C-alpha cells in the first residue's frame, strides 16, 4: 500500500535551446500518466515576454515604405515579432534603436540596458542601402502567457503587433526500464525540450508540477 | 422510357387509355396507368406508394357529357330528380391531360394564376 | 459614412477639380 | 413511403462495423466474463483486444 | 513555392507581365523598396548615351476584385544581371515562379 | 400494408373467416395473413369514392408519415404531387458522379 | 522512383507512420498516411455572406421589403416554401408570413 | 500571470447507494481532459483492495469435471465466486471454509464466520442444491493486491481465479462548454462512478486524488 516517489536524476544540455530531463524511479503506469500531464501543461501555460508596440519617426502606417531601406514596414514588423528577450524585475520595458550607414541592422544594435538580456544578437531586422540613410525606433516589451491578437485587445504613428508569449516549441517523452536493487519492475521517464532559450528546464518542470498540484486540491472535497 | 415517358403518360398522349376506360371501366385504367408509371420508376430503384398516382388519376378525369359539364353537378341533379320519383340522366365520362384539366375549373382566379392569363380573363 | 461592419485604415485620399472656381485648405 | 429518413452514414457506419468484427488469435481470446462492464475495463486497461 | 510542380510555373509568371524583367544586362547600382537602377554593360550601349535603366515598382494598389497588388525587389546591391532576368516579384510569385 | 378491406375476405379454409371486413392491416395482421399464405385481398381506393368535393378517410387508408389512420383536414393533393415530383429531380444532378 | 527518394531520405517506403492521441497519449491502432500537400484559399469568405434583418425600408408600388444585402433587404419566401407549409398544415404561420 | 481559475460549482448526484455523478465547473481551456484522463487511469489500474484468488473443491479434480447434485457447472461457480466482495482487517492472506447440505440456494451467508473478516452482501448467490443426498465442501483463498491480474499470466486440483483487487466497477468522464461573462471558451467536467459497495464513490475519488498529489512532492514548491 506504499509507493516509491520519483526524483530529478539528470539534466543534459545539448545546446542553448535543447535539453533533456530524467525522472527516476516510477511504478507501473505512472510514467505515461505523468508524461502526458506534463506535456499538456508545458505546451500552454508557461510565461514569457514579447513585443507589443512600435514607433518609427517618419512612418504613419504599415502600408508604406521608407527611402533607403530595402524592406517594407510590414516586413520589419514581422521580423520584430520574433525577437527573444529576457527581463528581470519588471513587467514592461521600452528599448531604443538607432543606426546609420550601409549594412544590416541586427539585435546587437539596441541600446544596452541593465536588466534586459538579448539571447540571439545576430537576429536581423532590416538593411540600409544608402550611405546617407538612418533609422531610429522605440520598441515596447511586456510579459504574459498565451496568444493575444492585436484586434482582440482593441495617436497616429503607433503600430501594434500580435503577441505570442509562449517560450516552448517542442516537447517529447519516453519511458524506459530502470535498474534498482533486486527489483525489476521500475521505470524512468525522459523528457526532451526544445525552446527559444529564454527559460530554464528545471524551473519549467517545477512550475508545471506546481500548477498540477494546485489544480488537484479541489478533488479532496467534503 | 425516362422523363418524357412519364410526362407523356400524364397528359394522355395518343400513341389507349381512352378506350380502356370507355370499354373496361375506370377500374382498369387506374391499374394500367399505375403499372405503366411504376415500370419507369422501378428501374432506378425509387419507391413510391400507389395512392398518389391514384389521386392524380382521379383529378385527371373530372368532367362528363350527356355540352360538357362537371361530374358532381350531374350527380347532384340526378339525385335531386330521383328524390321526386322522376327520370334522371345518363352520362359518359371523359378524360383530359393535366394541363387541360387545370385550365377547366370552376374558379377563374386559379386558372389565371396558372398560365394563359389573357384568354382566361 | 463608413458602411456598417467595415473597418480599416486610411491610406489614400484623392481630390478632383475642374476648371471652375474656389478651393479648400486641405485641397 | 414507410421507411425512416434519419439514418446514420459514413463515419458512424465505419465505426460500428469496426467494433463488431472479429479476428483469430487476438489478445485475450478465451476468457469468461461477468458482464459488459468487465469487457470495458479490460479494453481500456489494454489487456484485451 | 510548391514542393511538387509540373515545370510550367516560370512561363506563366514571366508571360503574365506582373513582374519586372531586365531589358539590358549590367550591374545593380541602387536598390530600395520602390526603385531599381541598372548600369548597362559597355557592349550594349548606343553612341551618345548615358546608359542607365530605372525601374519603378507598384505599391499597394487595388485590383478589379478589391484585392492587393504589390511588387518586391529580389536582387541585392552590386549584383550582375543578364537580359530577361527577373528583378522584382509580383503578387503570387516567388523568385520568378507562380505560387498560388 | 395500411389499407382497409373493401369486401368479404376470409381464411383459405372453407367457411372460415380470418380478418373481419373493414380492418386496418398493421404488422401483426400482415404477419398473421402471411402465416396462412393468403392469396389476394380486396381494399378500398380513393378513385372509387362517391364523396363530392373531397374524399373520405377510409377510402384513403393509413397516413404513411405517422402510422395511424388519416385525419380530417389534410391536404393530400400537394403531398402526392411533391412525392411524385421529387425523385425525378434528385435523379437529375447525380449523373456526373458515375 | 518515389520509393527510392523516400529511401534516400531515411523514411518508410509505404508512406505511413505511427501517431498518438494528443488528448490521452494513446497510440492509434493502425498506421496513418501523413505528408505534405498544396492548399489554396478561395474568394468565398463568410464575412461577406452573413446577414440578418428585423425591420427596414420598403418598396414604392408593392409595399414589400427590398432585396439585397447592400440595401439591407429581406429573404424571399417563394412558391415552393408555400407548398411545404401547406403540406405541413400550418395555417397560422402561413398567414403571418403573407400579411403581417 | 501565475493566477489560474479555480472551480466554484461542485454538484453531486446519487443515483443509488453505489452509483454517483459529479459535475465540476468551470476550468481553464484544456484542463478537463488533463484531469479526467489521469484520474481515470489511477482509478482503473492502481487502487488497492482484497479479492478471491484460488478455490479448492473436494469432489473436483479438473476444471471441466462434473459434480452431481448441483445445477450449475464449475465454470459458473467460479464466475459467481469472482463477484464476491469482502473486507479483511489486519492481515493479507485468509482461508475460508464452506460446508452445506440440503436442497436450496447456497449463498454467502453460509460461509463459516471468522471475525477480522466481513462480508458486504450476505445474500450473494453462490449455487443451488437440488437433492437431499448432495452436499458441498470447499475452500476459498483471499489475498491483497492492486489493480487487475488475469489468471492466464500465472499459469493438487487447485483452480485459478481472476483477481479483482480494485473496488471500482465503472468510471467515465465527459467534457462540455462553459462561459464566464462573455469568456466563452471554458471547460466543464462530468464524472460517472460505480463501485462494488466496499467503499462509496466519493471516498474513492478522494483517495485517487491523494495518491496522484503525493507523487509530486519533490517538485512542488
Amino acid at each position: 500500500t506504499e509507493f516509491l516517489k520519483p526524483r530529478l536524476v539528470d539534466i543534459e544540455q545539448v545546446s542553448s535551446t535543447h535539453a533533456k530531463v530524467t525522472l527516476e524511479p516510477l511504478e507501473r503506469g505512472f510514467g505515461h500518466t505523468l508524461g502526458n500531464a506534463l506535456r499538456r501543461i508545458l505546451l500552454s501555460s508557461m510565461p514569457g515576454c514579447a513585443v507589443t508596440e512600435v514607433e518609427i519617426d517618419g512612418v504613419l502606417h504599415e502600408y508604406s515604405t521608407k527611402e533607403g531601406v530595402q524592406e517594407d514596414i510590414l516586413e520589419i514588423l514581422l521580423n520584430l515579432k520574433g525577437l527573444a528577450v529576457r527581463v528581470q524585475g519588471k513587467d514592461e520595458v521600452i528599448l531604443t534603436l538607432n543606426k546609420s550607414g550601409i549594412g544590416p541592422v541586427t539585435a546587437a544594435d539596441i541600446t544596452h540596458d541593465g536588466d534586459v538580456e538579448i539571447v540571439k544578437p545576430q537576429h536581423v531586422i532590416c538593411h540600409l542601402t544608402d550611405e546617407n540613410a538612418s533609422i531610429s525606433m522605440r520598441i515596447k516589451v511586456q510579459r504574459g502567457r498565451g496568444y493575444v491578437p492585436a484586434s482582440t485587445r482593441i495617436p497616429i504613428g503607433r503600430l501594434l503587433v500580435d503577441a505570442c508569449y509562449s517560450p516552448v516549441e517542442r516537447i517529447a517523452y519516453n519511458v524506459e526500464a530502470a535498474r534498482v536493487e533486486q527489483r525489476t519492475d521500475l521505470d524512468k521517464l525522459v523528457i526532451e525540450m526544445e525552446t527559444n532559450g529564454t527559460i530554464d528546464p528545471e524551473e519549467a518542470i517545477r512550475r508545471a508540477a506546481t500548477i498540477l498540484a494546485e489544480q488537484l486540491e479541489a478533488f479532496v472535497d467534503l | 422510357g425516362g422523363l418524357p415517358r412519364v410526362a407523356d403518360l400524364f397528359e394522355a398522349r395518343r400513341p389507349a387509355p381512352h378506350d380502356i376506360l370507355r370499354l373496361r371501366g375506370v377500374h382498369a385504367v387506374t391499374r394500367y396507368i399505375v403499372n405503366e408509371v411504376q415500370d419507369v420508376y422501378r428501374l432506378q430503384g425509387v419507391k413510391i406508394n400507389d395512392k398518389h398516382i391514384e389521386v392524380i388519376v382521379r383529378q385527371m378525369l373530372r368532367k362528363a357529357t350527356i355540352e360538357q359539364v362537371e361530374y358532381s353537378r350531374v350527380k347532384i341533379a340526378n339525385r335531386e330528380l330521383e328524390a321526386n320519383g322522376k327520370v334522371g340522366a345518363t352520362y359518359s365520362r371523359d378524360l383530359l391531360g393535366i394541363t387541360k384539366a387545370s385550365l377547366a375549373t370552376e374558379s377563374f382566379i386559379s386558372a389565371a394564376s396558372f398560365q394563359e392569363t389573357t384568354r382566361v380573363l | 459614412r463608413v458602411p456598417n461592419g467595415v473597418s480599416g485604415t486610411v491610406i489614400d485620399v484623392q481630390v478632383f477639380t475642374r476648371d471652375g472656381v474656389e478651393k479648400d485648405k486641405r485641397a | 413511403n414507410g421507411e425512416p429518413i434519419i439514418v446514420p452514414s459514413q463515419d458512424v457506419v465505419l465505426g460500428l462495423y469496426y467494433m463488431t468484427r472479429d479476428c483469430v488469435n487476438a489478445k485475450g481470446e478465451g476468457m469468461v466474463l461477468t458482464g459488459p462492464k468487465e469487457a470495458e475495463r479490460l479494453y481500456r486497461s489494454g489487456l484485451a483486444s | 513555392k510548391p514542393l511538387v510542380g509540373t515545370g510550367m510555373e516560370r512561363a506563366v509568371a514571366v508571360d503574365s507581365g506582373v513582374t519586372a524583367v531586365a531589358k539590358r544586362g549590367g550591374v545593380v547600382q541602387y536598390v530600395d523598396a520602390s526603385r531599381i537602377v541598372i548600369k548597362v554593360n559597355e557592349d550594349e550601349m548606343y553612341p551618345g548615351e548615358a546608359g542607365i535603366d530605372i525601374y519603378n515598382l507598384t505599391k499597394y494598389t487595388r485590383s478589379n476584385q478589391n484585392t492587393c497588388i504589390n511588387q518586391m525587389p529580389c536582387v541585392s546591391l552590386g549584383e550582375p544581371v543578364e537580359r530577361g532576368d527577373v528583378l522584382a516579384d509580383g503578387p503570387s510569385t516567388d523568385l520568378g515562379e507562380l505560387a498560388l | 400494408l395500411g389499407r382497409v378491406t373493401a369486401e368479404d375476405v376470409l381464411k383459405p379454409g372453407t367457411a372460415d373467416i380470418l380478418v373481419p371486413r373493414n380492418t386496418l392491416l398493421h404488422e401483426q395482421w400482415c404477419d398473421l395473413l402471411e402465416e396462412n399464405s393468403v392469396d389476394a385481398v380486396k381494399v378500398r381506393s380513393v378513385v372509387s369514392c362517391d364523396t363530392d368535393f373531397g374524399v373520405c378517410a377510409h377510402c384513403y387508408g393509413r397516413d404513411l408519415a405517422r402510422g395511424h389512420i388519416i385525419n380530417k383536414g389534410e391536404a393530400i393533393g400537394v403531398i402526392a404531387a411533391q412525392s411524385i415530383g421529387e425523385p425525378g429531380t434528385q435523379l437529375t444532378m447525380r449523373t456526373f458522379h458515375i | 522512383e518515389i520509393k527510392e527518394l523516400l529511401k534516400l531520405g531515411d523514411l518508410p517506403t509505404s508512406g505511413q507512420i505511427r501517431l498518438y492521441d494528443g488528448r490521452t497519449g494513446e497510440q492509434f491502432e493502425r498506421p496513418v498516411t501523413v505528408g505534405y500537400m498544396y492548399m489554396l484559399k478561395l474568394n468565398h469568405l463568410v464575412d461577406d455572406k452573413m446577414h440578418a434583418r428585423s425591420t427596414g425600408s420598403y418598396s414604392l408600388v408593392t409595399q414589400q421589403p427590398l432585396g439585397g444585402k447592400a440595401q439591407f433587404g429581406g429573404q424571399r419566401f417563394g412558391e415552393m416554401e408555400v407548398w411545404a407549409l401547406e403540406a405541413y398544415g400550418a395555417a397560422y404561420t402561413l398567414q403571418e408570413m403573407l400579411t403581417v
